[PDB]
RNA sequence: AAGCUCGUAUCAGUUUUAUGAGGUAAAGCGAAUGAUUAGAGGUUCCGGGGUCGAAAUGACCUUGACCUAUUCUCAAACUUUAAAUAUGUAAGAAGUCCUUGUUACUUAAUUGAACGUGGACAUUUGAAUGAAGAGCUUUUAGUGGGCCAUUUUUGGUAAGC
RNA sequence: GAGAACAGAAAUCUCCAGUAGAACAAAAGGGUAAAAGCCCCCUUGAUUUUGAUUUUCAGUGUGAAUACAAACCAUGAAAGU
RNA sequence: GGUUGCGGCCAUAUCUACCAGAAAGCACCGUUUCCCGUCCGAUCAACUGUAGUUAAGCUGGUAAGAGCCUGACCGAGUAGUGUAGUGGGUGACCAUACGCGAAACUCAGGUGCUGCAAUCU
C-alpha cells in the first residue's frame, strides 16, 4: 500500500514562511577543499 | 518552562465551559440531544446516557433542566452480581445486561412494563420495539454516547441492544453491531446473539486454557476460583436476563455509618484554609527569613 | 519518588529525507520497510523551493514509527554505528534525543545494489508511564511537573544503560 | 455609491460580548415559549440563521407563533405617521423572556392574595401603586452628633 | 541652554508629538471646489489647555537659565503658554519631600533613565531580590 | 369638505415604577491592534564587523535583531471600560383563579398546546397628570426651489461658502 | 523555542508552548476551536408544490433573506441536520 | 464531607510553582483470541480486574504569586453631559443656576457556587 501523512496546517499558498529569507546566513559555511 | 504567560495573555483569555476543560462534555452534540421542538413545549427529550469506566458500566436515563440535568432511572453493571453475573463486568455481555436492566427498570416504574415486553427470545435480530397498536406508545429514548468513538462493535452499542430488547424504543441501526459486514452490507444475527451471551469471551477461555494453561489461569483466575466453566458462560447471562426481567426494580446498598457520619470522618483529611490574619503573619515572618543578601 | 514513573522509550521514528519524488524515494522506502517490518509513510513538500528542486505536494521523504522492543533494538543497532557516543546536543530540553547515520548497511542489512545506500535520522522520544493522560480523547490532561521527561534525566538514563558516552559542553 | 446592505452599520451591534464568544450555553434552548409571551429581541451574531434585522434589535414584542426552532414575534413598527404591524421569525437564540413581564404576573398573584386576606377580614386594601411621597417630619438628635461645620477651600495648584 | 550652561546640565524633553495630519486643497478655468479633499500638508500636535509642552529637568540652581530657555521657545509658539516650575522631583511624580523619603528607605532603584519602585504586591523572592536595600539591617 | 358609528372611553410629542437595547462623549495604551520618545537589563549556543595566540565552530567588546521590566506621546475608519441626552416593552375584564369539554395537533401518558362550558372575585379593576370627547369612512386642493437661529457636525485657509 | 546524516536562512522528522496572533474564493466588517478551520467517508436540500414573513418600501415591483406546511431524498448509531 | 456519572451558571472556576491526599471511586496500569482502527494496539477497538501504582491525571493546601471576581466619601462630584440666561471673555474658552454623572488611579476583601442519581471509614 501507499500511505501519505496529513499536514494539520491551514496554509494553502505556495509560499515559504518568514522562516525563509536569505538575510541570516554565513560568509562561513562548510566549504569543501 | 520560560514560556511564562504574560498578563496580557491571561487577562484576555476566555475560558471554556467547566466540563469542556475537564474533557467530559461535548457541548456541540449535547445541544442536538437536549433541544426540543418548541411546539412540543415542556415535553422532555430523554437520553440513554451510557458510560464505561475502567471497572464499571454506567447507564442513566436523563432529561435536562435549566437548573440541571435529571435522571429518571439508572442502572449499573456493578449491580449484576445480584442478578447472577460476577465476572467480566465491563465486557459486551455486561452492557447488554445493564442495558436490559435500565430498560426494564424505567418502564417498570412507568407502568409501561406490563405492556411492551421486548423480545425475551433474544436471537440477535435487528428490530425496533414496535408500538402496541391502539394504546400507549413505547417510552422513547435517545442514545447519548458521550465521547465514545462510533466504531462497529463497540461496547456502548451493547447497552443499546440490551435497552432496545428491553422494550424501550431506542432508535438505531445495524451497522455498528458486531457482525456487520461492510462488504455484505448485511448483519449476521448469529455473531450478535453470540456477543450478547458473551460468546466471544467463552471461545477465548477455551483457546487459552488449551494453548496456554499459565496465562488462562491468570486472565481467568477468577473463573477457576468459582468453578465457572467457559461453555457455561451463556447460561449465566441467559439466566441473568431472566432474573433481571423478573425483578428489575432497584435495591440500594445497605451502607454502614450514617450519611452524615461519613462526612464527619471523610475529609478530616481536608486541608484547612487560612485566615488573613495569620496569612500576613506568615509572610511578615517570611521576610525577615529572606531579608538579607542571599 | 521512584516507583512507576520508571521512564522508557515512547517511540523511535526513522526518517529518510530523500528530497525528491520517484524511484529514489520508492527505494529509500524499501530500506525503511525492511528495517521496521512496517509500511512507512511518505511525506510531501510543504512549499516549492527552487534551489532544492522540490515542487509543493511532491513526495519527498519517508518515515516510519516504531514502538517497544523493536525500537529498543533498532536504537541499539544505531548506537552501534555512533560507537555509543553522542554529544551534549542531540538531547532536547523535553527529554527526547536523536542522532543520524550515513549508509544504512552499517546496521545489519545486506547491501543489494537494486536498492543502493541511504543514510537516515534516528529520533527517539522518551516519556514515562501515564502519558496516555495527554493522549486519550476523554479528560485529556497534562503531565504533572515532577513527572515528565527532562534533558538532565534522560541523558543519565542513556548513560546508565547503553553505558554510552555524551560529549562536549 | 452609498451602501445600504442588510447588516450595514452593525459592526458592534451583532458583535459578541467581551470574553463571551463561541458556544451559546444550553439555558437558551431549554426555555419554553408560549403564544402571548412577551419577548425582548437581541441578536446573537454567531447564530446567523433566524436573526432579527438590525432595526428590531432591542425592541420587545409578543409571540404570535411557536414553530420548531423559532418563535414568531409581533412588533409594532413606526413608519410614517402610523404604527405598522410586523411579523418576525426569530430563532430562540435571539429572544429572551421579558423580566418586567414576569414581575407583572408576580404582582398579579400578589394582588390576588392581598385581596384574599383583606376580604377574609372584610377590610380595605389599596392594591394599586402610589408614587414616592414627600417626607414626614423627623427629629434628628444631636447626641454624639454636634454638627461638624464645614467651609470652602482655598485655591491650590499642584503640578 | 547647552551654551549658556553647558550640555550635561539639563534634560529637556518635548512632551507633545506632531501626530495629526494637515491637508490643503491647492488650487492648481481653475478646478473649483469640486472634489476638495486635501493632500497631506504637514503635521501638527493637537494640544489641550493645561497640557505640558516642554519639560526640563535640571539642577536646583540652573532654574534661571532653564526658565529663560523656555521663555525663548515660547515666542515660537502660537497662543499663550505658562512657564510653571513644578513642586515635584524630576520627571517623577512624588513632590520632592515624598521622593526623598522613598530614597532613604531604599524603595527607589535607578532603572535606566527613569527609575523603578518597590511595591507591596509581587512575590518576595523578587521584591526582596530587586530591592535588597529596602530589607537590610543597614539603617 | 362631507359626514358616519358611538359616548366614557380609549386615548397622550408628559412623568413615575418595573424591565430591555446601544458603543457616542469621556477614558485607556507599564490592556489587545496600529502608532510613538528614551534610556536599562538580558540573550546570539543562531545577522554582522573587528581586536587579541593569522590562532578560534574561544573570550572582553561596540553594532544591530529579538526578549524582559520601565518610560514620553497618540486613533473618524483602535479598545477592556464606558456616561449624559435620546430609545423598546409593561403597569390586568381581551384580567385572575377553580372545575373539566373539544381536537385529526402533541405526549410514554388524560401529557400538553390551542379554544371553550360551569363556578368565583366588580369600593383603589391593580402608578402619575391630562382628555377642550372617542372611533371611523370617503373624496379633493395647494405643495413637491426653501431659508434662518442655538447646539451636534462633514468639506474648505476661509466665506453673508 | 529545544532537538535529528547529507541539509545551508529555507526540504523531512520529534517534542514543548500556543484564545486563535491562522484558515474560511473575493472588499471590509461580524462570526467560528472536540469548529464554521485542516484530513477523510457518504452524498445532490443547488430538488418538488404553492402560500406567509424581514430588508429597501408606496408598506408596489425587484434582488436577497427568514420561519413553517405538503412531498421526495442525503447523511449519521442517533438526537438531529 | 470525599468520589463518580449527567449537568447549570461558565476564571471567586483560569495560569505558574510547590507540598499534601485516609476510604471508596476515578485513574494510570495487564493483555491482543474475538468485533474494530492504525506507518505505529500510541490513539481508536475488544479481553482481564487479573500482575502492578498514587508516579502522573484528579483533589485540596501553600504564595507581600500572574489573571479573574466584589467593594469603597481612593481618585471624583473630577471628565463628559441634559436644561437656563440680553452670564464673563477679543476669542479659544469659562463660571453660575436646575439635574445626571464616568473611566484610569488607590486601597480593601475574595479565589468556584450549585441541581439530579449512584456510592464511600
Ligand atoms: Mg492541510
Ligand atoms: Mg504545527
Ligand atoms: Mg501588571
Ligand atoms: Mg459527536
Ligand atoms: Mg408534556
Ligand atoms: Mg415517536
Ligand atoms: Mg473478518
Ligand atoms: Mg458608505
Ligand atoms: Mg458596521
Ligand atoms: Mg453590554
Ligand atoms: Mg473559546
Ligand atoms: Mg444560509
Ligand atoms: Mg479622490
Ligand atoms: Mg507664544
Ligand atoms: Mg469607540
Ligand atoms: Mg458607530
Ligand atoms: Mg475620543
Ligand atoms: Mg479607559
Ligand atoms: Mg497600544
Ligand atoms: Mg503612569
Ligand atoms: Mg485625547
Ligand atoms: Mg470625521
Ligand atoms: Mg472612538
Ligand atoms: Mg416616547
Ligand atoms: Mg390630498
Ligand atoms: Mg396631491
Ligand atoms: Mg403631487
Ligand atoms: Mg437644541
Ligand atoms: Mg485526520
Ligand atoms: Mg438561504
Ligand atoms: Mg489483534
Ligand atoms: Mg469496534
Ligand atoms: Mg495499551
Ligand atoms: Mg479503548
Ligand atoms: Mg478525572
Ligand atoms: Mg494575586
Ligand atoms: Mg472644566
Ligand atoms: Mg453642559
Ligand atoms: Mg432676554
Ligand atoms: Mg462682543
Ligand atoms: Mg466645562
Amino acid at each position: 500500500k501507499e500511505i501519505v501523512k496529513s499536514n494539520t496546517s491551514s496554509k494553502k499558498a505556495d509560499v515559504p514562511p518568514p522562516s525563509a529569507d536569505p538575510s541570516k546566513a554565513r560568509k562561513n559555511r562548510p566549504r569543501p577543499s | 518552562q520560560k514560556d511564562a504567560k504574560s498578563s496580557a495573555y491571561s487577562s484576555r483569555f476566555q475560558t471554556p465551559f467547566r466540563r469542556r476543560r475537564e474533557g467530559k462534555t461535548d457541548y456541540y452534540q449535547r445541544k442536538r440531544l437536549v433541544t426540543q421542538h418548541k411546539a412540543k413545549y415542556n415535553t422532555p427529550k430523554y437520553r440513554l446516557v451510557v458510560r464505561f469506566t475502567n471497572k464499571d458500566i454506567i447507564c442513566q436515563i436523563i432529561s435536562s433542566t435549566i437548573t440541571g440535568d435529571v435522571v429518571l432511572a439508572a442502572a449499573y453493571s456493578h449491580e449484576l452480581p445480584r442478578y447472577g453475573i460476577t465476572h467480566g463486568l465491563t465486557n459486551w455481555a455486561a452492557a447488554y445486561a445493564t442495558g436490559l436492566l435500565i430498560a426494564r427498570r424505567t418502564l417498570q416504574k412507568l407502568g409501561l412494563d406490563e405492556t411492551y415486553k421486548g423480545v425475551e427470545e433474544v436471537e440477535g435480530e435487528y428490530e425496533l420495539t414496535e408500538a402496541v397498536e391502539d394504546g400507549p406508545r413505547p417510552f422513547k429514548v435517545f442514545l447519548d454516547i458521550g465521547l465514545q468513538r462510533t466504531t462497529t462493535g463497540a461496547r456502548v452499542f451493547g447497552a443499546l441492544k440490551g435497552a432496545s430488547d428491553g422494550g424501550l424504543y431506542v432508535p438505531h441501526s445495524e451497522n455498528r453491531f458486531p457482525g456487520w459486514d461492510f462488504e455484505t452490507e448485511e448483519i449476521d444475527p448469529e455473531l450478535l446473539r453470540s456477543y450478547i451471551f458473551g460468546g466471544h469471551v467463552s471461545q477465548y477461555m477455551e483457546e487459552l486454557a488449551d494453548d496456554d494453561e499459565e496465562r488462562f489461569s491468570e486472565l481467568f483466575k477468577g473463573y477457576l476460583a468459582d468453578d465457572i466453566d467457559a461453555d457455561s458462560l451463556e447460561d449465566i447471562y441467559t439466566s441473568a436476563h431472566e432474573a433481571i426481567r423478573a425483578d428489575p426494580a432497584f435495591k440500594p446498598t445497605e451502607k454502614k455509618f450514617t450519611k452524615e457520619q461519613y462526612a464527619a470522618e471523610s475529609k478530616k483529611y481536608r486541608q484547612t484554609k487560612l485566615s488573613k490574619e495569620e496569612r500576613a503573619a506568615r509572610v511578615a515572618a517570611k521576610i525577615a527569613a529572606l531579608a538579607g543578601q542571599q | 519518588q521512584n516507583p512507576m514513573r520508571d521512564l522508557k522509550i515512547e517511540k523511535l521514528v526513522l526518517n529518510i529525507s530523500v528530497g525528491e519524488s520517484g524511484d529514489r524515494l520508492t527505494r529509500a522506502s524499501k530500506v525503511l520497510e525492511q528495517l521496521s517490518g512496517q509500511t512507512p509513510v511518505q511525506s510531501k513538500a510543504r512549499y516549492t523551493v527552487r534551489t532544492f528542486g522540490i515542487r509543493r505536494n511532491e513526495k519527498i521523504a519517508v518515515h516510519v514509527t516504531v514502538r517497544g522492543p523493536k525500537a529498543e533494538e533498532i536504537l541499539e543497532r544505531g548506537l552501534k554505528v555512533k560507537e555509543y557516543q553522542l554529544r551534549d546536543r542531540n538531547f532536547s530540553a523535553t527529554g527526547n534525543f536523536g542522532f543520524g547515520i550515513d549508509e544504512h548497511i552499517d546496521l545489519g542489512i545486506k547491501y543489494d545494489p537494486s536498492i543502493g545506500i541511504f543514510g537516515m535520522d534516528f529520533y527517539v522520544v522518551m516519556n514515562r508511564p501515564g502519558a496516555r493522560v495527554t493522549r486519550r480523547k476523554r479528560c485529556k490532561g497534562t503531565v504533572g511537573n515532577s513527572h515528565k521527561t527532562t534533558k538532565e534525566d534522560t541523558v543519565s538514563w542513556f548513560k546508565q544503560k547503553y553505558d554510552a558516552d555524551v560529549l562536549d559542553k | 455609491g452609498k451602501s445600504h446592505g442588510y447588516r450595514s452599520r452593525t459592526r458592534y451591534m451583532f458583535q459578541r460580548d467581551f470574553r463571551k464568544h463561541g458556544a451559546v450555553h444550553l439555558s437558551t434552548y431549554l426555555k419554553v415559549y408560549k403564544v402571548g409571551d412577551i419577548v425582548d429581541i437581541k441578536a446573537n451574531g454567531s447564530i446567523q440563521k433566524g436573526m432579527p434585522h438590525k432595526f428590531y434589535q432591542g425592541k420587545t414584542g409578543v409571540v404570535y407563533n411557536v414553530t420548531k426552532s423559532s418563535v414568531g414575534v409581533i412588533i409594532n413598527k413606526m413608519v410614517g405617521n402610523r404604527y405598522l404591524e410586523k411579523r418576525l421569525n426569530l430563532r430562540v437564540e435571539h429572544i429572551k423572556h421579558s423580566k418586567c413581564r414576569q414581575e407583572f404576573l408576580e404582582r398579579v398573584k400578589a394582588n390576588a392574595a392581598k385581596r384574599a386576606e383583606a376580604k377574609a377580614q372584610g377590610v380595605a386594601v389599596q392594591l394599586k401603586r402610589q408614587p414616592a411621597q414627600p417626607r414626614e417630619s423627623r427629629i434628628v438628635s444631636t447626641e454624639g452628633n454636634v454638627p461638624q461645620t464645614l467651609a470652602p477651600v482655598p485655591y491650590e495648584t499642584f503640578i | 541652554m547647552t551654551t549658556v550652561s553647558g550640555r550635561d546640565a539639563f534634560h529637556l524633553r518635548v512632551r507633545v508629538h506632531p501626530f495629526h495630519v494637515l491637508r490643503i486643497n491647492k488650487m492648481l478655468l481653475q478646478q473649483g471646489m469640486r472634489g476638495a479633499w486635501g493632500k497631506p500638508h504637514g503635521l501638527a500636535a493637537r494640544v489641550d489647555i493645561g497640557q505640558i509642552i516642554f519639560s526640563v529637568r535640571t539642577k536646583d540652581s540652573n532654574k534661571d537659565v532653564v526658565v529663560e530657555g523656555l521663555r525663548r521657545a515660547r515666542y515660537k509658539f502660537p497662543g499663550q503658554q505658562k512657564i510653571i516650575l513644578s513642586k515635584k522631583w524630576g520627571f517623577t511624580n512624588l513632590d520632592r519631600p515624598e521622593y526623598l523619603k522613598k530614597r532613604e528607605a531604599g524603595e527607589v532603584k535607578d532603572d535606566g533613565a527613569f527609575v523603578k519602585f518597590l511595591s507591596k504586591k509581587g512575590s518576595l523572592e523578587n521584591n526582596i531580590r530587586e530591592f535588597p536595600e529596602y530589607f537590610a539591617a543597614q539603617a
